[PDB]
């Protein structure tokens, strides 16, 4: 038994200029099993994530663009450049969604993949973060 | 539009109420029941992902909360602290995630 977050694939069609500040593209129902009394987070994979920074690559790895993983206005999850939390002990079960940090101005966009991860965090600041239960592959396809 | 009832409207405390979805919607990816007026996170009671028969228990989750394919809730086992409304996120593949509350009441008996 362990803090086990459920997070899912999805490929969809948008263009970077759609992401309008918060613009939830695409709701993900997410559960978290456990974590009575832990914080649950989620932070992206070691291929999207460095420097404790979570980003979307492109298939060339020369356009890189942060995005911030918000819920859908379910609740209150703390903030992060590299790892989100939030403070609210319990599980949490509701729907969450990619953010992008800043208008991007519809950037030539291609193909981005950003593999996020849920699990569990410790404390705060040190970066205690466990992935623990199913990976997401975020894919942001423009069509 | 998306209606919830509640059969029995007056429950009584040690049986079960029946929380019966009308005009449910296509493209559906997962129900979700919360306990409230509106589609919180914190105070989710269960979620159930209909294409894979995946439901997972939220924090407001007691075990007596069983999920039909219809979007419809049963409670057993009903108690005074069930009176109140309750709400359904209808998940969907299209963003629409059509929201609907509910309510019903308890009544103790002998
Ligand atoms: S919605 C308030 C609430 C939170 C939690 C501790 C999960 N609960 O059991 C109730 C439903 C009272
Ligand atoms: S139960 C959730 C689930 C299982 C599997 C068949 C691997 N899936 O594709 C989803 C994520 C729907
Ligand atoms: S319950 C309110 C709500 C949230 C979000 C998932 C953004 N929605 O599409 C609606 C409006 C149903």
């Amino acid at each position: 038994e362990e803090c086990q977050v459920r997070v899912g694939d999805l490929t969809v069609a948008k263009t970077r200029g759609q992401l309008t500040d918060a613009a939830p593209i695409g709701p993900v129902t997410v559960q978290a099993l456990g974590c009575n009394a832990r914080q649950v987070a989620l932070k992206a994979d070691t291929d999207n994530f460095e420097q404790g920074k979570f980003f979307l690559i492109s298939d060339n790895n020369r356009d890189k663009l942060y995005v911030n993983i918000r819920p859908m206005d379910n609740s209150a999850w703390t903030t992060d450049n590299g790892v989100f939390y939030k403070n609210d002990v319990g599980s949490w079960g509701g729907t969450i969604g990619i953010y992008v940090d800043g208008q991007q101005t519809n950037t030539p966009p291609g193909n981005y993949t950003l593999t996020l991860t849920g699990g569990y965090w410790a404390k705060d600041n040190k970066q205690g973060f466990t992935p623990s239960g199913t990976t997401g592959t975020t894919k942001l396809t423009v069509t | 539009k998306l209606t919830i009832e509640s059969t029995p409207f007056n429950v009584a405390e040690g049986k079960e109420v029946l929380l019966l979805v009308h005009n449910l919607p296509q493209h559906l990816f997962g129900y979700s029941w919360y306990k409230g007026e509106r589609c919180d996170g914190n105070c989710q009671i269960i979620g159930y992902v209909i294409g894979t028969q995946c439901a997972t228990p939220g924090p407001a989750y007691s075990g007596r909360e069983i999920i039909y394919p219809n979007a419809s809730l049963l409670i057993q086992n009903i108690i005074q602290n069930d009176t109140g409304f309750y709400t359904l996120h209808v998940i969907k593949s299209d963003l629409v995630n059509e929201e609907a509350t509910g309510q019903f009441r308890v009544y103790p008996e002998l």
